[PDB]
């Protein structure tokens, strides 16, 4: 019934400096040939307080999709620090990978992302304004949250 | 926007 | 920010015979007047092993929605036993209440549902073919799982 | 003074085949917390000429009731045609909704129910023995008769 | 399937001064011998605004009851004017008669009661504080409202 | 406390 | 220091049959010449329960108003019985005389009106449907209620 | 009696 | 048929020095969206002897009014002692809160106001000329008089 | 677990002459009935150099608080210039609004307050000794600083 | 002017294993001899989400207090991990030192406390259930937040 | 001291 199943998502280059682009190796199986495109997105939840600070880091179109197993590395540039509220810069946030068929999102893979300083004097005495060039992004890859949605597949 |  | 907030869901007529319709008294708030409709759904997980056996028991359109607090009883007929695999009929399964705005699901309230026989004879020696007319549905209402999703509200 | 007030009763699935269960969406509100039950009943007047052919289609217990507005769908199976005298089967009869608190009925919502044939052949030449499988129940929902009773509230 | 049927209620001494006791000639029938007692009550709705100004003028026990027709005169003293709000003293109110069997009320006979001054001087210029010694109680006997209730007769 | 007629 | 002062209102033709028009001899003083008109109204409070049954029996424009004392008889046809709820037909109701200057009401003279049957056969045993052709309207002229309002007199 |  | 209902009025900062402004927290309900404004007024009855010494302490326009419950604090400066006759300065007087829709006042909430000296010396031997700077205004908030008027809500 | 939540603080009469009393319309919500009092205070930071020049302009007791939304205007007299060091008189200072429950402050709303001369002569050539009768107080109301404190709510 | 002034607070034994008691060397001055006692408290904010998970680690009474400088080490046992929600166990939380006089808190010294794993393996891949025996508490002593409150000192 |  669900013409697309996501088999695996591997978090590549992790942990890494905050400014490094996100890299996810995605494997997915396609039950039948797809008449339309799959739209993949990487969204960064910049502020836990509001949804207005969520940043779509990249949106990729993959199609047409023949039946079978496919694999691709979804890469997206790091979020704009200019849009990240200071209070939500250092600590645990969320990164999402969402796939969409015919304008309907059918799967959302969420990961907790822990942004922390690596230097001892920064960890003990952090700056008032976060230094994003000294922050290390650590996606907690061993614990993703997968959510599937019921969509109209013809 | 981008196409793989 | 989010325009809709679900305040409360009360599970009515519970426990009940398997064949009784589901009844949920839903209270929700609207920050501002809504231009579109909110689409409410009750989905029954007929088989934990496979998504193809999920049954949308009912889908309701609520709109236009003025700003303020609203309440209604969402009722949906019991799942079709003809679509429930025998192995998944007796025991714990899941029922979901989801709400969508502009084709995006923003809330999902899940409950574990325990379908068990009430007669001692059947509880000790259950039939190979499940007797749906002798099963009691008990929604575990004291412990719902509420999941909110980041959606585009404008 | 009165602890319970019935705000609205909505007749659902109307008109419907005779054999369809009765469905009423009830909204009531509670002045104070009731750590006590309210007993709702649907009573069908099978034969107008005698009280012995009245059928309590269902009796529901609602409690404890916290203070505030509550809403629910009272559903009750159709009356047993085996207990309906032929002369009182086709035509206008009465359906009742009555709420009891502490053994005292405090409200009674009555509706005229017109059960008529839908086929031209039967409407012109009705059978001597009523055909309940060909009758249509049209509850006259736009004109309920609400009666309140002075009870003893504690 | 009721064991008691109230055949008639005759309002005696009517109209009368407000302070005259209520007198009702109740005639009833008893299908079979009764094991318990019949509890009669005359309640006066003092204030339409609130049920807390209702006065049970008297409660009478009639028993044991052999099968057959019975007749009795129920006397109950006039209501306490000290508990009648001034605004509800002159004009139309309600008097109720209720029979109960085994703690369950099965019948209630209501009558509109019109309290009015008799003198032209008082009818044109009524006092600020109602003069109960100059008020005539007129129970509108030609139009009672009889309400029967479904009780457990065993 | 219901008198008896 | 308002421009208009109502000196007296005399209730003419009183008591009278219900169907007789209302007649009030209205005398008022005018401090200075009035630039706009005085809008007089006779309103009959048909139902005490609701303002929707108030009947404006007549609306008169008096203008231009020179400074000085003026006198006129405001006559308005009896209220339409077709708009008077049966429960509020026999007994005490209210008639109002209101003056308005530049769309602002500045005075309101209220009178209790007692509608009663003149024969003591109907007085003791009134009909279920009120007979307006047998009713007598008695305006309680000896006790008006005058209310003045603060308005913008330019 | 059923319980809602 | 009334579009506005005043639910509550809470007297704030009470008792207080005579010169303190009046504060009332008003709560009101609105059935529909209001086309026109609600005009609130606080009037002080400076002299019982004459309506000419009534002082409109403040007039507020509230609009547009959307359907629903609203709340606000109506504050108005203390009355001008220069307009208060000496004989009416010390003792009980009246303060009113009035709402008007389309030039018609529909509600008036009146309160008795007791102005008394606080010092023992002045309480025993009051001055010939009232000392407003030594007077304490005590609004008798536990007993308001609400008066509703029948107005044209179109 | 906090019983009180401050929803809004509106700075009224702003800007104003230095000597005008402070006016703040405070809206707050109360989760449950409080059988105790809230103690509101307005403190003026007269000298940044020392906390000894802070002036408690007023202390108000609000109680008991029934559960729900409440609104009031906190008015407090302007600070004593005699206690304001000359160097700290003209320019930016701080005004605080604080609520206390059972002797523990749980909220503090701070505002920057800019006191400036309005006359061109004084703005270019300010006096050595500040002229408080020529100073205008401008509370920078569009940017309050709200600070909540962890307190024992029982 | 306030009778007690806290001069310094020195965080002793820091960083330390989570389970080590808190040690603070407090230095304070007394302007005048104190009639009552100074109540010192150490509170641990276990959950940022709620005030119900705050743990008062210790409450000490210090008295009588003579005028002059005093110094003491306030020691309190580590918080109970059994009351710390898993989500709030690893990362930055708050510890407070609050002095009271006659039931009024006059000072509050807050410190950010960073609880972190010491092993790189756990830092990069933390367990779903926090291991408190592998956590290190690091009070960020170089940046306290001092808050003074205006209290009544007789 | 003052009570609203």
């Amino acid at each position: 019934m669900a013409k697309v199943q996501v088999n695996n998502v591997v978090v590549l280059d992790n942990p890494s400096p905050f400014y490094n682009p996100f890299q996810f190796e995605i494997t997915f199986e396609c039950i039948e040939d797809l008449s339309e495109d799959l739209e993949w997105k990487i969204i960064y939840v910049g502020s836990a307080e509001s949804e207005e600070y969520d940043q779509v880091l990249d949106s990729v179109l993959v199609g047409p999709v023949p039946a079978g197993r496919h694999m691709f590395v979804f890469q997206a540039d790091a979020p704009n620090p200019g849009l990240i509220p200071d209070a939500d810069a250092v600590g645990v946030t969320v990164v999402l990978i969402t796939c969409t068929y015919r304008g309907q999102e059918f799967i959302r893979v969420g990961y907790y992302v822990n942004n922390e300083y690596t230097e001892t004097e920064l960890r003990e005495n952090p700056p008032v304004k976060p230094d994003f060039s000294k922050l290390q992004r650590n996606i907690l890859a061993s614990n993703p949250r997968v959510t599937r949605f019921h969509i109209n597949w013809e | 926007a981008r196409r793989i």
